[PDB]
């Protein structure tokens, strides 16, 4: 017995629900990254314009201090330069997607800039390796490697 | 964390069921959870993912669904240096450190930035830095040299077939997590995934503390292929599980054990309740419904209880204080379950904070300590029931001045509150048994505390034609100050109400609220 009939889109578009859920349409992929990176900078744009910031070792510069030790962790390993190769080394495709969601990301900050919050706005606009940068943070040093673990330290989020 | 999938076998309608259930902050930025739907011609996808993330993390569609838990795959090596001369000893001589002056701007009080040196040493092993303690600690990190983490997880969930995720999971560029499959074919399977070195010699707490930096006897340079890890395809049993436990009862029975595997990647310590609670009620159940899936979902079992009541209680009722005495009553007319009108849940915990550490997982105060051989039913019974009479005594006080009596209902001092929404808890630490996990805040000055960390996202799946989904996410859908989709969730948490996961386009558009019509040129 197979599936039911995939939906075939033939225009771009989010049809949110009463909950605030994204159902993100595309013609093809990068449509519907790009559809994505819109919704999650609508609901989250804030928090991730700020962790994006964090991942090209820009904390400290952009927010001071009480940023300066995820700063110091992030280029002493060398993340912001990996990510930017990493990004280099996606296939074509793949980076094609990340591109788009980036765009996504900076199409719905450029369409509602009253939703973006004063400190964050130099953050803008974000790239494809922005994405791959805080995707290795997460799971290379906050998961798998956390400064705690090597700074010999207390619990991991903060509180 | 906690993720079960069950066989087609192990059910009534005979397909396949999953459940994605993600414990983590409810804070933390990084941590916090989306859900979304993407449809194109070539694929389908829905799930939750953290904020950032391009590619949904726990996500289903159709054909098939994943989730993950954590399993701490130690892909990380801290070695201590031994400093000599203005470099490092190893293999006997003095190694000079690889070192930049790099820099980086901090912004001042007043908006200026000023420029900061900052050097970076390298030894063989990595990047250096001094703890406080003045300790010289050479981080290295396995897979730095793996890009193709994001993809490798896009075509995982795209997968057409149980083999193309197969064949992607293979490409070892997800360096970390356990990892369930379902599908509508009827394929289930665990996987402890990640990237681990390949070490000679060595158990796990070895290379979890620091190693020494002094010789190239403890310097790996390669990595396990997934076919060396624990896993677990469609197994007798009917269903995998894990909840965050040891990869050793990942289904029952078991189809490994810890001896066909290097010490190095998993510890072999005690299940938590929580996790022997998973496999029971996964193992005792049979002939599984989707709704019946869901209700063992919402289990809260004080399973600490259960071990220790029978020999506390007796052991109590000795005592001369009538306010023991009183304590030992209210305890042994409970229920044992974490609900809203328990009068005795909250002493029971404050008992547990004291009897087993304020983590709940000390083994030390009990009689009979965990096997392997009795995994779901040890550790049992109370060592010293006198001491644990003088630490019911102290946990009356603790009681008494955190929640005001001893016999305070569990959800009134337990309290879910986003915005205005003020719902009452129920359900627990997942140290005490309890399945489903909310770690409640310690309380503020009324007694009133609220959840930390715990249930998020949760969404049950059943791999039918079409496939029918269930879900909910504890803190709403979005965070941006003022929405509407922030607290607009908990409330139906509190009742276990959960929202029908919309798929299909017919549904799509009859949920529809608010259309955005986009358009995307390079």
């Amino acid at each position: 017995q197979a599936p039911i009939a995939a939906y075939k889109p033939r225009s771009n578009e989010i049809l949110w629900d009463g909950y605030g859920v994204p159902h993100i349409y595309g013609v093809d992929a990068p449509s519907a990254f790009y559809g994505y990176g819109w919704a999650q900078a609508r609901s989250h744009g804030d928090n991730i314009l700020r962790l994006y910031g964090e991942a090209r070792g820009k904390g400290a510069e952009y927010w001071g201090p009480d940023y300066e030790q995820t700063t110091v962790w992030l280029l002493t390993n060398g993340v912001p330069e990996r990510a930017q190769q990493w990004y280099a080394q996606q296939s074509p495709d793949f980076r094609a997607n990340l591109d788009a969601f980036a765009a996504g990301i900076n199409a719905y900050a450029q369409q509602n800039p009253d939703d973006i919050s004063p400190d964050v706005r130099q953050v803008l606009p974000v790239s494809g390796a922005d994405v791959v940068a805080h995707a290795h943070r997460l799971m290379n040093f906050l998961y798998v490697a956390s400064p705690g673990r090597t700074l010999g330290e207390g619990d991991p989020p903060d509180l | 964390s906690n993720s079960w999938a069950v066989a087609p076998g192990k059910t009534a309608n005979g397909n396949a069921l999953l459940l994605q259930n993600p414990h983590l902050s409810w804070t933390t930025d990084y941590f916090t959870y989306y859900e979304a739907h993407l449809v194109t011609p070539d694929f389908e996808i829905y799930g939750a993912t953290q904020i950032g993330l391009p590619v949904i993390k726990f996500a289903f569609n159709q054909r098939m669904g994943i989730t993950n838990t954590v399993n701490g795959m130690v892909g990380a090596t801290n070695y201590r240096l031994t400093l000599q001369d203005g470099g490092y000893l190893y293999d006997g001589q003095v190694r000079p450190f690889e070192r930049p002056q790099a820099s980086y701007r901090l912004r001042q009080a007043d908006g200026t930035t000023v420029d900061k040196p900052l050097e970076i040493r390298s030894s063989v092993h990595g990047p250096v830095f001094e703890r406080a303690d003045g300790t010289a600690v050479a981080v290295r990190v396995a897979g730095l040299d793996r890009p193709g983490m994001l993809e490798q997880y896009f075509d995982m969930i795209t997968a057409d077939s149980f083999d193309d995720y197969e064949a992607a999971l293979a490409r070892m560029q997800v360096p970390t997590f356990n990892i369930v499959y379902a599908d509508r074919e009827g394929t289930i399977n665990y996987s402890f995934n990640g990237v681990a070195p390949k070490r000679a010699e060595g158990d796990i707490a070895f290379w979890q503390g620091l190693v020494p930096g002094d010789s190239s006897r403890y310097l790996w340079t390669e990595t396990h292929p997934l076919d060396d890890l624990p896993r677990v395809t469609n197994p007798p049993g009917g269903f995998v599980q894990n909840s965050n436990d040891p990869p050793w009862t990942p289904t029952w029975p078991v189809t490994y054990t810890p001896k066909d595997f290097p010490s190095y990647l998993a510890p072999q310590t005690p299940h938590s309740l929580r996790a022997q609670q998973s496999v029971r009620l996964m193992s005792e159940n049979d002939d599984l419904t989707l709704e019946r899936f869901m209700a063992l979902q919402l289990s809260h079992r004080a399973v600490m209880a259960d071990r220790t009541l029978p020999d506390l209680i007796p052991a109590a009722l000795i005592d001369p204080d009538p306010e023991v005495q009183a304590a030992a009553r209210l305890l042994a007319a409970w229920d044992r379950e974490f609900t809203s009108d328990s009068r005795a849940a909250l002493l029971f915990e404050e008992w547990a904070r004291l009897f087993a550490g304020q983590n709940f997982a000390g083994q030390a105060g009990f009689a009979t300590p965990w096997s392997l051989d009795k995994p779901v039913s040890t550790p049992y019974g109370v060592r010293d029931p006198k001491a644990a009479v003088d630490q019911l005594r102290t946990a009356i006080a603790n009681t008494k001045r955190k929640y005001g009596a001893i016999d305070r209902p569990f959800g009134d001092a337990s309290r879910m509150i986003l915005n205005d929404v003020n719902v009452p808890g129920a359900a627990g630490y997942g140290n005490l048994g309890s399945f489903r996990v909310f770690t409640w805040s310690d309380p503020d000055e009324n007694g009133v505390r609220t959840p930390v960390h715990g249930e998020t996202w949760v969404a049950m799946i059943e791999f039918s034609t079409p496939v029918r989904a269930y879900g909910l996410m504890s803190y709403g859908n979005s965070r941006q100050p003022g929405t509407t989709h922030y607290s607009d969730q908990i409330e139906r948490v509190s009742r276990a109400d959960f929202r029908e996961l919309l798929l299909r386009r017919e549904q799509v558009e009859a949920a529809v609220q608010e259309r955005t019509p986009f358009n995307f040129k390079p």
